[PDB]
């Protein structure tokens, strides 16, 4: 066989270059843990707000 | 609008051709109004139901070793936490229905149906305006809640909060999301300056977010001209194209370097879409004022969860719109109330950014949803 391969060229829309790295997706996988640290509360209904901001 | 007492003497019989008033009235009775299910929608799809949760719990320290000895022992480690929370606004609305004895035995029963059809409508105006200015009045809030007082936000406004550090990057106090455009027609390093204030908080599309532009035609007709390297408004030059919707009018492709973005789809949750700059799409909002534009992040890790809480009155007795029945009765006078109570706040206060399209000076409010200012 021949020894050229065809590059790709832009198409009519094409879309928008954006570079994956290995240190953004360690940042996106920890961010997804990072959304687990949340808890339940029985809300401003205590008789105390010193938690609130 | 018009008011007091319905009053015989108010009833129209007949017009002076002959059709009857209750087949007039009857077209109103029943009918849903498509401009009021436009703002319906709007707040279902920029609002949850509040629910009770600290916010994001910050991060314990983490320990290290120490080179061993025969004969000493180990130095001793240890770490403490912290949270907070976020409240949200109430208030209660009453409208009032009053007759004479006389009305009720005369007017045609048409009139009183579309009287109750014009009050669901009433109450749907007034939620859709207090999310509206929940998000568009940039000022904090005070709330007292069983006695106690709390502040209830708007989104980051040049106040004292200091956004949570996100990839490195750390914020000051003063962070703001009502921005002004520093001229008379938007360009895109407006677009791209305010589309980059919400991403630089997480809500990237790499988290899996999309941005939603909603804008008046005055902007997105400025918009949609935007192309890659060529001048705009204010001498800005494009870093991207605009690329129009799969459902817009025909376009010829300028080049045989075709467009820098993907085309958008017809429609995002039922709305339909003009196209997308950067990454944003933009949508067509016809309850948008003139002069700005509202940028707000969805989906992803960060935002499964809509802009507004809404907060509605803790016993299910008090919850929804309700009637009232009203305390004068059958005659000489008639009187009947609905009522409605809930309010607003803004947990996500880096979630959307407003620009404002003006010259010079700080932000205004849109007259429309200043917070003082009425209950359409």
């Amino acid at each position: 066989a021949k020894g050229v391969k065809k590059l790709p060229k832009r198409k009519g829309t094409n879309p928008i270059p954006r570079d994956k790295w290995n240190s953004d997706d360690i940042a996106r996988r920890q961010l997804e843990q990072d959304q687990k640290l949340h808890l339940t509360t029985k809300g401003p209904h205590t008789g105390t707000n010193d938690s609130f901001k | 609008n018009q008011g007091g007492y319905n009053t015989a003497g108010d009833i129209k019989y007949k017009t002076a051709d002959g059709v009857s008033y209750d087949s007039l009235w009857n077209l109103f009775s029943n009918v849903t109004d498509e401009w009021n299910k436009h703002k319906s929608k709007m707040v279902q799809l920029m609002t949850f139901p509040v629910t009770n949760q600290t916010e994001k719990v910050p991060r314990i320290g983490q320990f290290g070793f120490e080179k061993a000895s025969e004969f000493g022992v180990p130095e001793s480690k240890r770490t403490e936490l912290s949270f907070y929370q976020l409240a949200y606004d109430f208030e209660d609305y009453d409208l009032a229905f009053r007759y004479t004895w006389k009305f009720l035995r005369d007017a045609p029963s048409s009139q009183i149906k579309a009287y109750h059809n014009q009050a669901l409508q009433a109450d749907a105006k007034l939620i859709h305006r207090k999310v509206m200015e929940a998000i568009f009045d940039n000022r904090e809030r005070e709330a007292d809640i069983e006695g106690l007082p709390y502040k209830v936000y708007p989104l980051y406004n040049g106040d004292n909060m200091i956004p949570p550090e996100y990839n490195g990057t750390t914020f000051s106090t003063g962070h703001n999301h009502y921005l002004v455009s520093g001229g008379t027609k938007i360009d895109s390093a407006d677009v791209e300056m305010a589309a980059d204030h919400i991403r630089e908080h997480g809500y990237t599309e790499e988290n899996g977010t999309q941005l939603i532009a909603f804008a008046h035609k005055a902007e997105i007709q400025e918009v949609r001209r935007f192309r890659f390297g060529q001048t705009n408004n204010n001498s800005a030059v494009a870093n991207y194209d605009f690329v129009q919707s799969q459902g817009e009018s025909p376009l010829y492709l300028p080049n045989a370097d075709g467009l820098l973005g993907k085309q958008p789809q017809s429609m995002w949750k039922g709305l339909r879409v003009k196209g997308s700059y950067d990454d944003v799409l933009w949508i067509e909002e016809p309850t948008m004022p003139a002069g700005y534009v509202l940028f707000l992040a969805t989906g992803g890790t960060l935002a499964q969860q809509n802009l507004v809480g809404l907060r509605e009155h803790e016993d299910a007795a008090w919850r929804g719109l309700r009637q009232i029945p009203g305390n004068q009765t059958r005659y000489p006078l008639i009187d009947s109330f609905y009522q409605r109570s809930f309010g607003t706040g803004i947990r996500q206060r880096g979630g959307a950014v407003v620009l404002q399209i003006k010259a010079s000076g700080t932000y205004d409010i849109p007259t429309k949803w200043t917070n003082g200012g009425g209950f359409e």
